[PDB]
RNA sequence: AACCAGAAAGCCACGGCUAACUACGUGCCAGCAGCCGCGGUAAUACGUAGGUGGCAAGCGUUGUCCGGAUUUAUUGGGCGUAAAGCGAGCGCAGGCGGUUUCUUAAGUCUGAUGUGAAAGCCCCCGGCUCAACCGGGGAGGGUCAUUGGAAACUGGGAGAC
RNA sequence: UGAGAGUUUGAUCCUGGCUCAGGACGAACGCUGGCGGCGUGCCUAAUACAUGCAAGUCGAACGCUUCUUUCCUUGGAAAGAGGAGUGGCGGACGGGUGAGUAACACGUGGGUAACCUACCCAUCAGAGGGGGAUAACACUUGGAAACAGGUGCUAAUACCGCAUAACAGUUUAUGCCGCAUGGCAUAAGAGUGAAAGGCGCUUUCGGGUGUCGCUGAUGGAUGGACCCGCGGUGCAUUAGCUAGUUGGUGAGGUAACGGCUCACCAAGGCCACGAUGCAUAGCCGACCUGAGAGGGUGAUCGGCCACACUGGGACUGAGACACGGCCCAGACUCCUACGGGAGGCAGCAGUAGGGAAUCUUCGGCAAUGGACGAAAGUCUGACCGAGCAACGCCGCGUGAGUG
C-alpha cells in the first residue's frame, strides 16, 4: 500500500503547477511574436528579443533540455529575417 | 557508479572470493565487466593474487573500490602507488 | 574515418519514381542439410538523385541512413551501362 | 578416554528370448502374461512351501524422450512379378551441359587481426581423510567481419573450332 | 568409434510390420526402511487470498514542539532523549512470473559526417547584489469515517526577478579533409545562471583560509536509444495482400533520421526463393541421448525481452509511460449514520481449491552487495544459516579370527 511515496505526490503536484504555468508564459511570447510579425507591425524588434529571452528562461529555469532552443532559434530567426 | 568489489563462489560453508569490477546496479553475483584478482579468505594468512596492472589506468579512470577491496589493496601499496602517480607525479 | 560502409553491387528493376530506382542483388547459398549451390535474391530501395538511371542496368550503392520510409541505399556510380 | 556384538535387510524373478528347479493343492474353473503362449487331475508358465538367481537402503510398477530403426536411407533404401514409371505428346520458367587460348576472381582453398560473456563437457594440478564438491590453469564450438595471397575446377567477359 | 533375438510356413528363402534386451526423469505409486556429506523441491488454476514482515534515510539545509538534567532557585545556558513538518536523495535497483509475442523479440557480425546520460574522476571559469511568500504553529468552519477549507504570524541549500558570464548554438570568410547531405581548425556579426551555502579553524581591527556542497562549458568512464546482412516452425485441403500504403515537395514535431503527423502532387509497393492468413511457442549459455550426422527438451544457475486484477492515460524525475506511485472505465471483496469511501501475495512463509504430486506463518545482519548520512548508525524475507522430504548423487555400517 501506499506507505511514505505520499511526500512525493504533492511536490509532483506543485512542478505542474508553476510548470504549467512558465511553459504557457513561453507559449504566449511565442504566440505574440508571430502574431505581430504577420500583420508586420511597428515594434517588431523588442518582442523578438522577449522571445529569446523567455526560450532562454526556459531552458535555464525550468527545463527544456538545451536542444529544443537551439531549433527554436534557429527557425526564429529565420523567421525574423 | 563503476566500482570494484568481491564476487564468492564457495560451497556451503568454506567460501572463495574473487575480485571484479561491476556496475553498482547489477546484482552481487550478476554480470560484471571483467575479473582482476581474487581472494582466499580462509587459511590465515590471507592468499590474493592480483593483475594489478589493469588496476592503475582503471582507477585512474575512476572507480570506487569498496571497504575490504581498500583493505587488501593497502595489503599490496596499491594506492600507494596511486597517489605515487596522480597527485605527486 | 575508421571504416566505409558495406557497399553492394546489383541492378535495376524500377526506375518510375522520382529520385527512387529498385535494386537486385544476388548469390549463392548453400542448403543446411544438403549441398548444392542454391541461389536468391534480394529487392533494396536506393535513391538516385536526378532520376538518370535505367530500366535494368549494373550499378552499386552503399548503406546510408534511414532516409524514408523503408529505403536505406544511395547510388554510387553506375558500374555498366546496357542498352 | 571408558561400556556394548550388541539396536541395525528388504525387493523382484526361476518355460524360451535371459541367470536360476523341485514337492503339494487347483483342474481350460480359478488365474497368469513384454512377445511367444500356459492351467480338461502330473502345470519347472496357477496358489503355497523349500531352494536358487539378480541387486541392495533400496527394489519394483506406471508415464515420457533418444538408441536398437538403413523404419525417410546426404553419409545410409528403392520401383519386371511384393507398396511403388503418370496413357502419351508439345513447350514457359528452372536444373544439368561439347573442345581450346586469353582475362576476371563470385564460388573453392589458404595466412594474419578482432570476436565465440561467466558457469557447464574435456585435459593437467591443488584442497575437504577419498569420493560427490570446490578452486586455479588450457582447448573447443561461425555457413562470423576486415585485410593479404593461390588460379586446376565451376561461374563471368573477350575470341577460336 | 558402430554386438542382435522372437514372431507369417508341413518345412525353406526373401520383402515386410510388431514386441525385447540400453540410458535418462523438477517424476509419482506399491513394498521395505540406519547414518553422514553435497545438491533439488506448484510443471496442474497468469485461480481467490485472512494474518505477520518485504524501503526508507539525513538535526553538519530549515525552523517548531515535548520530556530529563547541576545551569541566578520566579528565570536561566548547555547537554541528552522523543514527536510532527518544509528540503535533498533513493523508491526505474535488488527480488517474482513466462500470460502475450512468428518480430530487429532473440543470437551473431556490423553502423551513428541521424544520438542522449543523475551518481563517479580530469580541466577551465564563476560563486555580485535584491524581493515576496508559505507548511508547521495558533484560532475556527463542514464532515460516521476518508479528510477537506478559512483567518493571522514565521524559515531556509524552498521560490522569483536585476546584473555578469560564449567556453554553447548560428552565419560569414580562410585553410585542411571526407562514406552526396558534409566534418575539423581559426577571426569576426546576436541572447542565457549561482547555495550570495554549511561544518570548523591560525585568525589583533581585519577576513585571508581548509573541507563538504552550488553554477556554466569540455573530456574519460558506465548505462540507454535507433538502423542493417545473416539464422532458428507446421499448414497450399490457407494465393493474392495493401490507400498513409509507395515516392516526391513543404511545414510541424522528436534528444535523435524518418509518412512519425499534417497539406499538396504522382499512383506506386510486396508476392511461387511462399506474400497474406490460420495454429503453437518467450529467445539463448546449456541439458538428455548417439559412433556420428542428428533427434528431443528450455526446471535449476548466467544474459536478454515482456507482464504486474483487466483495459486506457499522462505527471514528477537524468532515468518509467512506473512490481508494494497518481487519474478514469470495468469485474470482484469490505465498511457506512446511505451522503460516500477502502482494496489488489505472478515479494517471504502460510491459507483454500485444482491435482497422481512438491516444504517452516523459523533465527540473524557476523560475512558479501545495496540505500541514506562527514562518521557512529538505520533499513535490507537480497543473503547467511536452521528445520521438513530415501527426490537425486556420493561415502560408510547390519561385527570378525578359529570353527
Amino acid at each position: 500500500n501506499i506507505e511514505s511515496a505520499i511526500k512525493r505526490v504533492r511536490t509532483s503536484a506543485n512542478a505542474n503547477a508553476k510548470n504549467s504555468s512558465q511553459t504557457n508564459a513561453m507559449r504566449t511570447a511565442i504566440k505574440k511574436f508571430e502574431e505581430a510579425v504577420a500583420a508586420g507591425a511597428d515594434n517588431v524588434d523588442a518582442l523578438y528579443n522577449e522571445a529569446v529571452k523567455a526560450v532562454d528562461m526556459a531552458a535555464t529555469k525550468g527545463l527544456i533540455h538545451k536542444n529544443k532552443a537551439n531549433r527554436d532559434k534557429i527557425r526564429l530567426s529565420k523567421l525574423a529575417k | 557508479a563503476v566500482k570494484i568489489r568481491l564476487k564468492r563462489m564457495g560451497s556451503k560453508k568454506s567460501p572463495f572470493y574473487r575480485i571484479v569490477v561491476a556496475d553498482s546496479r547489477s546484482p552481487r553475483d550478476g554480470r560484471f565487466i571483467e575479473t582482476v584478482g581474487t581472494y582466499n579468505p580462509l587459511k590465515d594468512p590471507a592468499e590474493v593474487v592480483l593483475k594489478e596492472d589493469l588496476v592503475l589506468d582503471w582507477l585512474s579512470k575512476g572507480a570506487q573500490p569498496s571497504d575490504t577491496v581498500r583493505n587488501i589493496l593497502s595489503k599490496e601499496g596499491v594506492m600507494k602507488k596511486h597517489h605515487e602517480a596522480k597527485n605527486v607525479k | 574515418e575508421r571504416n566505409q560502409r558495406k557497399v553492394y553491387q546489383g541492378r535495376v528493376v524500377s526506375d518510375k519514381m522520382d529520385k527512387t530506382i529498385t535494386v537486385v542483388v544476388e548469390t549463392k547459398k548453400n542448403h543446411p542439410i544438403y549441398g548444392k549451390r542454391m541461389k536468391y535474391s534480394k529487392k533494396y530501395k536506393a535513391h538516385d538523385e536526378n532520376n538518370t538511371a535505367k530500366v535494368g542496368d549494373i550499378v552499386k550503392i552503399m548503406e546510408t541512413r534511414p532516409l524514408s520510409a523503408t529505403k536505406r541505399f544511395r547510388l554510387l556510380e553506375v558500374v555498366e551501362e546496357a542498352v
